[PDB]
């Protein structure tokens, strides 16, 4: 009757947290802590993953900030892991990563909070700027997504490889179209790359709206960011404790369900001479994905079709003279405004309009008979 | 061209009439790979920016 | 000093004849090289990640294994995902030459030189909508799972109709899901949309047995409902599961001509003329790494050069080249047909672009709902 | 939709012939039938 519930997580005081919620969830069939922290390598992590963990025959296995190696060895088995604090889209592809969820939710789904940003502020007409890489591309799919889900659309989408340093052509590209309104995906460094060449490329002043996610207003690339930039951060994200605890508790509550049902059997042990999958894992899976949780220390814990966390709250950013001021937070459908006023990257205080019809239109036509003699 | 005389009046903007790249109108085509489907024509232009 | 020789691990899974193999691989001894192959045969019972893992990275340790040719008589795609995962992170050049690690994987590792002996999936889609032009099957459905390229299945299906004058008709296209169970009965509804006469599905051989379970239990495993499905879904042609339907048309490939000590001798020389190639362009070779422990320390010191030499080997007069997605360029398929006998015999054959088979007319069991006309040319009514 | 409550037959006729016999766009479009008598495990019910 005793059901092993692993994880790697980044020090032993965290191990000891999880072993006390844990316990914890005993206190409120009984539950054990099993727990490792992370290996130096992806082969040594996979190695641990079977020995330490699998080899006590875990119903699941929490993990905390490369969950990759986990994944897959879990998912070799179909033993479901639980994402603590990842938030790559990655983790969202049933094909690759096949049982896999996370407490916090994908990067990418900022982009609903862009949405209800531009409904916020009637932002019509929108520059989207990517990484080209998988986030980037998942967060224009999703917005795109957003923007065809009632007819409002992208002017342009501008894609860059990683690690270019000079993005001037890109945004030259996008000086050249009407909206002003400029979204931004990318990685700390690009974040910076592209906050420095616009800058040069005298982008941040008046006129200019730029909407950005966490990663952009993040460690470095907080050193280059223009002032005036609206940002997002996922609040109680770092909180490694919290989310094992809240995890714990939806594990647990799984479990119980589970268990509440007929024909269990339990998950492999040993990693030897064993390639079969857990016959319960998708079950146990579809627990955990219809798990619900209404008293969380995260708030509301719930898990969407892709076994990424829904209703998330953000706080909405503001950098206003080089600190980071709080304008907002992101709810689950609505955009709350506080007390403290938006200073836009631009002249005055009043929100810009993303809409600057040029002066010269190119017209083009083609050579009709009756009608475009040439 | 005189209708684009007549709003260039009612609506005061200056314009640079060019013809199209190709000889065609406006047709959706497939991409040369990975099946991406891709307007060429007019619109090919219109849409490119 | 003397010519410098490449460690070429050869390991063999289950019931293999090592004699004859070491027999084709030592026999032939190849001087048109800048490299000779120091091929040594391992053995391996199980297949688990652990093991595989522990296996290769101990054979890394002891001997400097430069390339690795893997084979086994199993039909677990997850073996060649591991060995994927594996030439990933050691950057060490990974051949699947049988069994589930010849099992085509889509979207491999960017760092990955793992490549294998098979057709992609696009390939096979391909000879599979061939098939059905040789028999005019232009109605057809398809059905995938949540495996890794069912996206490029579909989109190759998709892209070769849409560029065609052929009136071809994709009525459905089901996605199930096998992360989750099916108490809901969802897949059950989803084959019930069903309507099509040609299905073809792609997914894995123990999802495939799921698929074509719950297919039966609606009613389009009988005759009248043909099934096509590319090389993972059959696989290992001495193991038929009850749950498959006969009549199942299959694209495999020619174990028969194309024999296993052939296919160890063959990666040995597509390693070997890599290493060649390579030596004889940048004159060095990248050292094999003696420990996964330190594989995050001389990440920096470790390199990605061999496959474009990989890419590329021509042997013997046999184009043995790859894809930079992994898969064959040019592979000898064999479309294969499940007989009332519950068995796989060959009736069909492809070759360079070119498809040959068997029958003319597809022998279809003359029900009572099959009848042969006859017509006579005549304007306009038969024109 | 119905079972096979006794009376069924009954209904489904009086629709269908109140229907035939009127100068009236009416448009019958299924007419199911619920075996009440075995259990649904088998989904039959949920798919009609
Ligand atoms: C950061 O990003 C900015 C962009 O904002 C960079 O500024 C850009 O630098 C490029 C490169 O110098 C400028 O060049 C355009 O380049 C092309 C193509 O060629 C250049 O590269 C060739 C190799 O690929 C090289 O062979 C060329 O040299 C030969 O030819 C030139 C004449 O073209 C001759 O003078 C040389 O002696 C060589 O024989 C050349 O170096 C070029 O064809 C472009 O030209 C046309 O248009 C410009 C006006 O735009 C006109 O002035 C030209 O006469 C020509 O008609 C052009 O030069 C680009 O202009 C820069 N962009 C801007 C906005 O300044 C910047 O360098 C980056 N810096 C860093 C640190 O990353
Ligand atoms: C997070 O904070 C949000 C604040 O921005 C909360 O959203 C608010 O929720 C309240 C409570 O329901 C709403 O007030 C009610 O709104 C309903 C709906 O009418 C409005 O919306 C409909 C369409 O659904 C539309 O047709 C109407 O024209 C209205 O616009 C009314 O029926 C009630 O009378 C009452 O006004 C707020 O409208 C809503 N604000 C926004 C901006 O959406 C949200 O509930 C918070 N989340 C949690 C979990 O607390
Ligand atoms: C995610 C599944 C797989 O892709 C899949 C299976 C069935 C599906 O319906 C859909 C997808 N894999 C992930 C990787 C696992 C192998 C592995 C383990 C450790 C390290 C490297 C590699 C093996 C199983
Ligand atoms: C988690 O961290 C946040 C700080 O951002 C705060 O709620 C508190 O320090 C922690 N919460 C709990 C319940 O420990
Ligand atoms: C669960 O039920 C199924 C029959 O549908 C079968 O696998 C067996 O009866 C049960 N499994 C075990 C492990 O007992
Ligand atoms: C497992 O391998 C050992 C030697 O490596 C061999 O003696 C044994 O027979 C193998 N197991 C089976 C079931 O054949
Ligand atoms: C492959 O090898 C042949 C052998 O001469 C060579 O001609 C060809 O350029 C090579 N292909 C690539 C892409 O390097
Ligand atoms: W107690
Ligand atoms: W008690
Ligand atoms: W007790
Ligand atoms: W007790």
């Amino acid at each position: 009757k005793i059901v092993n519930i692993g994880a790697v997580l980044s020090t032993r005081k965290h191990e000891q947290m999880f072993r006390e919620a844990v316990n914890q969830a005993n206190k409120r069939i009984q539950l054990q802590a099993t727990s490792v922290t992370h290996k130096p390598n992806a082969i040594q992590m996979a190695l641990s993953v079977c020995e330490d963990l699998i080899s006590s025959q875990v119903y699941a296995i929490l993990v905390s900030h490369t969950p990759t190696p986990v994944s897959y060895t879990a998912g070799f088995y179909r033993i479901p892991v639980l994402g603590l604090t990842t938030r790559m889209s990655i983790y969202s592809d049933k094909s690759i990563h096949l049982s896999f969820l996370r407490t916090v939710p994908p990067y990418s789904h900022q982009s609903s909070v862009w949405f209800e940003m531009m409904r916020v502020y009637n932002w019509n007409h929108i520059i989207l700027l990517v990484s080209d890489d998988h986030e980037g591309r998942a967060a224009q799919k999703r917005l795109e997504t957003l923007l065809e889900e009632r007819e409002s659309k992208a002017e342009k989408v501008l894609q860059f490889d990683p690690g270019t340093k000079n993005v001037t052509a890109l945004l030259m590209e996008a000086r050249e179209l009407e909206a002003r309104v400029i979204i931004l995906s990318a990685s700390e460094d690009d974040a910076a790359t592209v906050y420095r060449a616009a800058a040069m490329l005298d982008m941040t002043g008046s006129g200019y709206v730029w909407l950005v996610g966490e990663r952009e207003i993040s460690g470095n690339a907080l050193r280059y960011a223009p002032d005036g930039i609206i940002g997002l951060q996922l609040i109680n994200g770092k909180n490694e404790s919290a989310h094992i605890s809240d995890a714990v508790g939806v594990v647990a509550q799984a479990v119980h369900e589970l268990l509440e049902k007929e024909n269990i059997t339990d998950p492999p042990r040993g990693c030897v001479g064993n390639t079969n999958i857990w016959k319960t894992g998708p079950l146990f899976k579809r627990v955990l994905m219809s798990s619900k949780y209404a008293d969380g220390v995260t708030g509301r814990v719930e898990f969407n079709e892709d076994g990424d966390r829904k209703f998330a709250q953000y706080s909405i950013m503001n950098l206003q003279n080089r600190k980071l001021v709080q304008v907002g937070i992101y709810n689950g459908t609505h955009v709350i405004p506080n007390d403290r006023k938006i200073i836009w990257p631009g002249g005055e205080t009043e929100k810009p309009r993303g809409y600057q019809m040029s002066t010269r239109l190119k017209i083009v036509t083609i050579h009709q008979e009756p009608f475009v003699y040439v | 061209i005189d209708l684009l005389i007549k709003l260039a009046r009612t609506m005061q903007f200056t314009y640079e009439v060019h013809l199209v790249a190709d000889g065609k109108f406006g047709t959706q085509e497939r991409v040369q790979n990975s099946n991406k489907k891709e307007w060429n024509g007019m619109m090919g232009e219109l849409l490119s920016g | 000093k003397s010519p410098p020789s490449i460690g070429i691990a050869v390991i063999l899974v289950g019931t293999s004849d090592e004699v004859a193999i070491k027999d084709a691989h030592e026999k032939d001894d190849f001087h048109h090289l800048s490299v000779v192959p120091r091929v040594e045969l391992v053995a391996m019972n199980e297949t688990d990640p652990k093991s595989i893992i522990t296996r290769i990275c101990d054979l890394m340790s002891d001997r400097k294994i430069q390339g690795v040719v893997f084979a086994d008589d199993t039909d677990q795609e997850a073996i060649a995902q591991i060995l994927d995962f594996i030439s990933a992170q050691t950057l060490t050049p990974i051949l699947g030459i049988h069994g589930g690690s010849s099992m085509i994987m889509a979207d491999k590792d960017e760092s990955s030189m793992f490549f294998q002996f098979g057709p992609s999936i696009e390939q096979q889609a391909s000879v599979m909508l061939n098939i059905m032009e040789e028999y005019d099957w232009y109605i057809f459905s398809i059905v995938t799972t949540y495996f890794p390229g069912y996206q490029d299945f579909v989109n190759k299906i998709r892209s070769t109709i849409e560029n065609s004058f052929v009136g071809w008709e994709l009525e459905e296209v089901l996605l199930l899901d096998m992360s989750l169970d099916d108490g809901d009965c969802k897949i059950q509804n989803q084959l019930k949309k069903l309507q099509s006469p040609i299905i073809l599905l792609y997914c894995t051989k123990e999802e495939a047995t799921y698929i074509f379970e719950v297919a039966n239990s609606v009613g389009l495993t009988g005759y009248g409902y043909t099934w096509i499905v590319p090389s993972l879904v059959a696989g290992d042609t001495d193991t038929v599961p009850s749950e498959f339907p006969t009549g199942l048309i299959s694209v495999s490939y020619d174990e028969w001509d194309y024999g296993l000590p052939a296919r160890v001798r063959d990666g040995i020389a597509i390693i070997t003329t890599a290493a060649s190639d390579m030596l004889s362009e940048h004159s060095f070779i990248p050292e094999p790494k003696s420990s996964c422990y330190n594989t995050h320390e001389k990440r920096i010191y470790q390199s990605n050069m061999l496959n474009r030499y990989l890419i590329n080997v021509t042997f013997e007069g046999r184009d043995l080249s790859f894809s930079e997605d992994g898969y064959q360029m040019h592979p000898k398929l064999v479309i294969i047909l499940l007989n009332k006998e519950r068995k796989w015999e060959r009736v069909g054959k492809w070759k360079d672009k070119s498809l040959q088979m068997k029958y003319y007319v597809w022998p279809r069991m003359t029900q009572d709902d099959h009848l042969s006309i006859v017509t006579l040319e005549e304007a306009p009514f038969v024109i």
